[PDB]
């Protein structure tokens, strides 16, 4: 009743990491 | 083996393809937001895949449309995934595209050498919104059935043609089976071809002319 | 009252437009909210809060005239075989905030539309429903998914009797058009006070116009303001809300694989960017 | 390091391009491996992830079936439509708003003609745009929010 | 029917981007040029 | 809120871990 | 000896003009194709489900001041008003707003119809009280005949406005 | 029902930054 | 110092392999999507129109040696044979040929069913007399029960062939 | 005026397009039958136009399919023209294409430098025949309903997959609404895109490699 | 006259092409005006004309509606399907004919591999093809006609 | 006979498969053709020829046995409100070849399915129907178009009575299985001749097997050929055909514009080729 | 009742003329 | 048959007419 | 019903020739 | 259902083309070459 919450965090974390990864990856803006 | 690359290379001159790709560079004023474009595109391919998946279950008929969406949700394996993805990705395309409008404009990527690109961009824009309005009402439920009802009335304000235009739009005088019919042909056969011819120019130009310059 | 909703409109409280029949009699509008969480898991007790705000310290007109506190009602309508949580199962501080409430079902069978009230205004400012999610693994026409929930709540007494006559918590026109003659004041050994007014000269003109007790009048002596008018003022500090809201009945499985598929991704992404780095390096051996 | 390549400004050909509005993809980080091969998939895969995620935690509703005799009160269009629909509904002139809609497109085309008077990209260097843009981008949002609202605390957006 | 989650999704990114968009136009309009136009 | 905030921190954290970690492993057995 | 621009342009004009002839020739039926078949090609009220409101337990089970919908003509929904010494009103009020045409509800309190779409309002008979709606609500003639209801185009003038019916 | 939107806004906006910083930071930890 | 092919190919393998993981991950549900929902998920005869052959004025108004079609199970059309001292035959003969499955007719003369599609023939009970049809016609159990007909899978062996029912 | 050609010419280098067209020649062993190709193509565009015209009236649903074809014939203006043209032009494409197979083969246009072209040609061939089998049964009449019934059984001969393949094909175990559904998606959305990607290669190669040589 | 242009065999580039299997569109009647502009439209327009004509004088039937319990006797496929369906039905082996169908495609692919042993175009110069072709082109037709017929005066095509 | 078709199968002569009920009794197969033109115009008399060939100079078995000539029947079924031409309108050499025929409609109303016969074999080798096309400009559910027409014709007498018993123009099996005892030859003051045969010894074995008059026998004395056999030979020189055919009910208008649109084309085409020529000439000034 | 015939001829004539035109047009084969 | 054959001859004939005719007109007012 | 096919065959085949000749003939009447 | 008119349409052209196809292969294989391969 908060795998539900782990739930959304999982979205938030890709959103984050993705940006993160892209910037890291191209010395990013 | 018995050299494969060669085989092609003999016949087609496959090289030129690579030599053409690999000889292109990225200027440094080309920062994250110059992804907006390709993203809007990515979004759209997701549409095309999930969309065509739904053409194996959707009924575009006034009795079965609504029911069938429910089957998709409900009873087809991953129905809900497929459909829900269609639904979110519509929105991400309408949005990521507004975002890319912003980066073009505050980069004046639309300026002289490129005014054509911007023009095509806008048509893509209109076709996307229509992908939008049409898709929205195929479930032929309460909200979607009133949208066809309003937006089809709109044409009628215009003086000479306008009624006539509205009847093409909806296939009679009043929204009905012809409407869902025509709306389906639209969302699944016209718009996609239109959308491709015009992303075709939008990418062709861009390839030919390379990205706008620095600030 | 919620009951006369039922009484007058049997198979449902809402029409195809989304109205909710209640608004036929309760003519005022005041806001109603309805929160519930974004997701529930199956087979779960969870809260749904109805809100029905009104300015606590003021008063409305009563039956006869007095000048009394007031009362919230409300029909809420949960989605398919949601029902009120069975009581061993509500747990504890929830029992507590739910209070002393009657969750009555709109018709035999429909446990998922509940009438509620008349409750008294001041503790029932917000009203809690302890509710329990269905379980699509065991009731075989309940599916996972996102579903609607609709409240319409009202607070303070209404304008028409289920019988069809006006209450006194509205405001009386003036029948015809002319010059008024008499502000009488009845109070016959029962059914109390009764301001008795009437108009005239013009053409025909003697029509009589009683007006229950507890509006004001703010139309005084002489006069002739036209086709059914001013005369009363607005007793009605009452009235009715509406709210719709989405709720997802989620299946932890979907959540589980999703989370897995994500890390599967994040991992791939770092792994590429790792590669890229390793190439930016073989490349540095190619400028020099 | 990054990985890099300096415009080679001795090249008649590149020059003649820089010239025209464009030799621009001739200098820089190379686009094969570097940006297609490696980071692409990142952007694509991320894009997909978010949308899947979104789709799982907050899926599609199915709403009521269509009733020819009911208008549902609370009917909006999709969102990216609000702004227009705002307009459409604070404009007692039927025929007008429709033109007014149409202009968003037409006008939007007009821009690079107009804004071609000069030639800078950077909006810092181009005050008069950056305003009528900021301006409009704002009205747009505000007209947007406008239907999230009721008929007429609508334009006033409920604060005057 | 209004759709909350998305609506935040939107303003969120809309502003955030208008943001960074002008912020690079600046970073850039102040470091000017590099490599020779 | 408080819960996400945590799970969230740990979750990125943790990947951020792997990220950094695996550069190095990857650096000093000299692959990068 | 070699023909002069001006005479190429003659021959251009001939083939290139005659080629259009073919093209529009082919276009024409194709257009006419897409223009939907006229339904007005070469009457009796109807219920939500689609049944002929039998006037007599429609008198019976609705009230006085009631106002209930009914497939009008072009099958447009049309509100038939049960009047306050109950038989029927002559005319029926055709229910579509006049803006882009949602079906407009009787707000029983404010004795007034109001378009839930973008706003327009209309009075106890038709006459257009707010906008974006241009004209007021359509009308029509209701009779008791064979004990169906029998709606007839309202051909006469705008009893509520004097001059010409906008819609006919 | 209007504070689902708030959060979303809010973090759509904020989180960008975080990812930003977070990658930039990576960036340092390796040295451009 | 500059990493050696062999270690690029390591890192290739890692990202490029993990990238597939994503791709099949996404593929999987997509495939399962297209594979239609199993209808066998978690009985009574039926008429062309779709009505429960009520056994008694089906005895009555067909004859002796007659043989008439009837939604069998999986609703496949199944011929029910009216026998020559008339009650029903036990088993019904499921009517699809076994080739690519047209519905096979009783040729009353040659006492013999023949596929009009590409040719196959079959005898007075099933057993595959010509081809291109591989096996013979399916069967099933017909009872009089409640006075519907009640068809049951034919689970037992091939009364007409000895060993195993090919279809079950 | 204020020179138009230039405008484009500045931006896009529109010339190269013409200089590319006008610089190509026709060898004299290139005789009438080297029209077979372009004809088969012409035929096909006619398909695409008349086809999409029918998607504004056709119902792909087991109750309405058959009825609707009749409406088209019957009551839509030029219904019969449109549909009848679809029908004849199918046949002319299947045929003109066989004719072009002949000219390629007895010209050995498929030989070395070009084996890819021939290969694609054959795939076009298969996709065309499928345009064919599918279209044929959308009217959901007696003859067409048995064709789906036979051709969907065919896959089933094949040992491991084959049943599974047949169920994709027809959307359950037996021909039914899913079938007309899937068959429609096929004839109107899959095949056309497939047919275009592969005429795209077939023309791209040909343009790149120029026509086979003389005899 | 016609209008003409002779391969210019001094051109390294053209030569290197003739060389490869192909400089072929470099010599001849020019394809702009000449063949696109002028004769194209002729071929296209004619093509259209015939098909319209055909379509008008002998339009589409609509046949009976589909009956799940009836096989119609006299059911053929379309025509270009006959040949195969012939086969399919003179081949008691179910599984076989299906392979046998499939081969038409597969085999048809195989051809330019095989027939690449040499290199002439003209079939006069290439006896062994021109036969197994003529051969097969014939069997095809004959198997075709084969279903225009009844089950079994079928192969014999009714003359032996 | 065509009539008993009607008699036994009222609402139609054809089943959903396309058979035609006739073939239930007439067991032979012999070819039937049916020509009609490719197009008719509306409101037109036109011929439709049924063909029913059989070798004129030979004979079939009769009722009792005699050995008589024979007769063609046939049901034809024209498309929607086609009907037999009204007689003032048949013109002349057609009246003549139509002869003396009875065009009887399969049921009241359906003028467009006609029974025909029994006619006598030798002038009714081919049978003409003078028929008249409907007119879609005046009967408003008749459209232009291409439509089917189906014949099934038969010639010479059949194998089963509408009552369900066998005629004598077929060939009798042999009931059980054994050794035959008696070729008797009955002819009781009525219902003529009667070869009386029977089998035996095996197990049970005395079953009796009469066989009308006019088959042969070609199974003689002793014998035992098994489960219902040989015995008779095949009386039946008779039997039944079937034919389907397309016909277009054309509208001269369509034809008119078509012809116009064509010349419009041919013209354009010459006109281009004319141009081309004129260019091949400005070109000749560009080599020299 | 032979505009019907003029009918088909009209097809035959385009078929003919078209070939005809193409050959004329390109000194044809 | 006999009828087509004629109408047919005349029809081509006639166009063949125009063809030839209009070359010449077209030739000798010197356009070709 | 089988001599509609005959004619068609027949003239599909024949008519080619005619058009052929006929254009060739034109061709002469103008001179290549 | 069989379709006569088309069936003649087919053989008609099929043969007619097989015809001219071999007939040019010949015309050509006998005038050989021209302009130099
Ligand atoms: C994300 C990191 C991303 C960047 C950055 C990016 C850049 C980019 C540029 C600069 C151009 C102009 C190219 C040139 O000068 O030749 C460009 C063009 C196209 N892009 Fe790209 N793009 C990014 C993301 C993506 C993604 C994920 C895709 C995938 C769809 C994509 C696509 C395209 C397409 C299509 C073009 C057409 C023009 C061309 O020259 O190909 N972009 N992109
Ligand atoms: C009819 C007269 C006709 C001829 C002749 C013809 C020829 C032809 C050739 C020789 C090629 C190869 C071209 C080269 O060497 O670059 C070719 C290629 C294509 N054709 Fe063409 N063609 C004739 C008719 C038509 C018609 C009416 C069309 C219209 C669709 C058409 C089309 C095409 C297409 C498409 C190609 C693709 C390859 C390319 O180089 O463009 N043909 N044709
Ligand atoms: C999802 C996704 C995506 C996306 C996106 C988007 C949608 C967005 C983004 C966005 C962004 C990315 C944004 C950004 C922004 C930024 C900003 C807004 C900034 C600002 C700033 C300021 C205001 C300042 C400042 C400063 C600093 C910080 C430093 C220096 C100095 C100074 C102090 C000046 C991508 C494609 C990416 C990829 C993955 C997926």
């Amino acid at each position: 009743m908060e795998i539900d919450v782990l739930g959304w965090v999982a979205l938030l974390v890709v959103f984050t990491w993705s940006i993160a990864m892209v910037v890291w990856g191209r010395n990013g803006l | 083996m018995a050299n494969v690359y060669d085989w092609f290379q003999e016949r087609l001159e496959i090289q030129a393809l690579a030599d053409d790709v690999t000889s292109k560079y990225v200027p440094p004023h080309v920062n994250i937001f110059y992804c907006l474009g390709g993203i809007t595109l990515t979004c759209f391919l997701i549409q095309f895949a999930t969309g065509f998946a739904m053409t194996f279950y959707y009924k575009p008929t006034v009795t079965e449309a609504y029911a069938s969406v429910q089957y998709i949700m409900n009873e087809v394996s991953f129905g809900w995934l497929i459909r829900s993805i269609h639904r979110w990705s519509a929105s991400m395309m309408v949005l990521m595209m507004i975002l890319h409008v912003f980066r073009v404009y505050l980069t004046g990527g639309f300026k002289k050498p490129r005014e054509l690109t911007w023009i095509s961009g806008v048509i893509l824009a209109v076709i996307t919104v229509s992908f939008g309005v049409t898709g929205y009402s195929l479930p032929w439920d309460q909200v979607g059935y009133w949208a066809v009802k309003i937006v089809s009335g709109v044409p009628e304000a215009i003086p000479v043609v306008g009624v006539l235009i509205s009847d093409l739009l909806r296939g009679g005088s009043s929204v009905g089976q012809a409407t869902l019919t025509r709306y389906y042909s639209a969302h699944t056969f016209v718009l996609p071809w239109l959308i491709a011819v015009f992303m075709l120019l939008h990418f062709l130009m861009i390839r030919k002319q390379g990205i706008s310059g620095p600030l | 009252y919620p009951f006369w909703a039922q009484q007058t409109y049997p198979p449902t409280p809402r029409e195809p437009t989304g109205r909710i029949v209640c608004a036929n009699c309760h003519l005022a509008a005041k806001p109603a909210e309805v929160e519930v969480p974004q997701s529930v898991l199956p087979d779960t007790v969870f809260k749904a809060v109805v809100k029905i705000p009104y300015d606590t310290k003021l008063q409305q007109v009563a039956a006869d005239g007095s000048k009394v506190g007031l009362n919230v009602g409300a029909v809420l309508m949960l989605p398919e075989g949601f029902k009120i949580a069975p009581e061993e199962r509500i747990p504890e501080e929830l029992k507590k905030e739910v209070g002393d409430v009657y969750f009555q079902p709109y018709k035999e069978g429909q446990d998922n539309v509940l009438l509620v009230g008349p409750l008294p205004g001041e503790q029932y400012q917000e009203i809690v429903f302890p509710v329990l999610s269905p379980n699509p693994t065991t009731d075989k026409n309940i599916h996972f998914g996102k579903y609607a929930i609709h409240l319409g709540a009202n607070r303070g007494r209404g304008q028409i009797y289920p019988t069809g006559e006006k209450s006194n918590n509205n405001v009386f026109t003036a029948s015809a058009t002319g010059t008024i003659t008499k502000i009488a004041k009845e109070e016959d050994e029962y059914g109390n006070v009764k301001y008795q007014v009437s108009i005239q000269t013009d053409s025909g003109k003697t029509v009589v116009d009683t007006i229950p007790a507890g509006p004001e009048l703010i139309v005084s002596e002489g006069q002739a303001v036209k086709a059914g008018e001013a005369l009363t003022n607005n007793p009605n500090v009452g009235g009715f809300g509406q709210d719709d809201t989405e709720i997802v009945l989620q299946d932890p499985n979907r959540v589980k694989w999703m989370i897995a598929f994500i890390c599967l991704v994040m991992l791939a992404q770092l792994m590429l960017i790792l590669k890229k780095k390793q190439v930016e390096k073989v490349q540095a051996a190619e400028m020099n | 390091m990054a990985t890099l390549k300096k415009p080679d400004l001795s090249d008649p050909k590149l020059r003649a391009k820089l010239a025209k509005g464009m030799g621009h993809n001739y200098y820089g980080e190379p686009a094969w491996p570097n940006d297609l091969l490696y980071v692409f998939p990142v952007v694509i895969m991320g894009t997909f992830a978010c949308i899947v995620a979104l789709s799982v935690l907050d899926p599609a509703m199915v709403g009521e079936p269509a009733d020819p005799f009911a208008t549902p009160l609370e009917i909006l269009p999709e969102w990216y439509l609000y702004p227009v629909f705002q307009i459409l509904r604070s404009v007692p002139n039927k025929l007008l708003g429709v033109l007014l809609m149409a202009s968003v497109p037409l006008g939007l085309i007009l821009v690079p003609f107009i804004e071609n008077v000069n030639k800078f990209q950077n909006p810092f260097r181009r005050p008069v745009a950056t305003t009528i843009f900021l301006f409009g981008t704002l009205v747009t949002i505000w007209l947007g929010i406008g239907a999230t609202f009721p008929l007429d605390k609508t334009l006033t957006l409920g604060l005057f | 029917m209004v759709e909350p989650l998305l609506d935040g999704l939107v303003l969120g990114l809309v502003f955030a981007t208008l943001g960074g968009l002008f912020y690079a136009a600046y970073q850039q309009y102040k470091r000017p040029n590099e490599l020779g136009g | 809120m408080i819960l996400g905030a945590v799970f969230y921190i740990v979750f990125i954290a943790l990947f951020f871990g792997i990220a950094v970690g695996i550069i190095f492993a990857i650096k000093s057995i000299k692959l990068i | 000896d070699v023909p002069d621009m001006g005479r190429r342009q003659f021959m251009n004009l001939l083939a290139f003009g005659t080629v259009t002839g073919v093209a529009l020739g082919a276009l024409y039926p194709l257009v006419k194709y897409f223009i939907p078949p006229s339904g007005g090609a070469v009457t009796t009220a109807k219920d939500k489900l689609g049944n002929n409101v039998k006037v007599s337990k429609f008198l019976e089970s609705h009230n006085a001041g009631d106002r209930v919908l009914v497939q009008g003509l072009k099958g447009d929904p049309t509100y038939i008003v049960v009047e306050s010494k109950e038989a029927i009103r002559d005319y029926g009020i055709n229910a579509v707003c006049t803006h882009l045409g949602c079906v407009v509800p009787w707000n029983a309190a404010e004795n007034k119809f109001k378009c839930p779409c973008h706003g327009s309002q209309y009075d106890e008979t038709g006459k257009v009280i707010r906008g974006p709606a241009p004209l007021s609500l359509a009308l029509c003639h209701a009779t008791v005949q064979d004990d169906n209801i029998v709606l007839t185009p309202w051909t006469e003038t705008d009893f509520r406005t004097g001059e010409k019916p906008w819609w006919v | 029902m209007t504070e689902e939107m708030l959060y979303a806004a809010l973090l759509s906006f904020g989180l960008i930054f975080v990812g930003w910083g977070l990658g930039v930071l990576l960036l340092k930890i390796q040295g451009a």
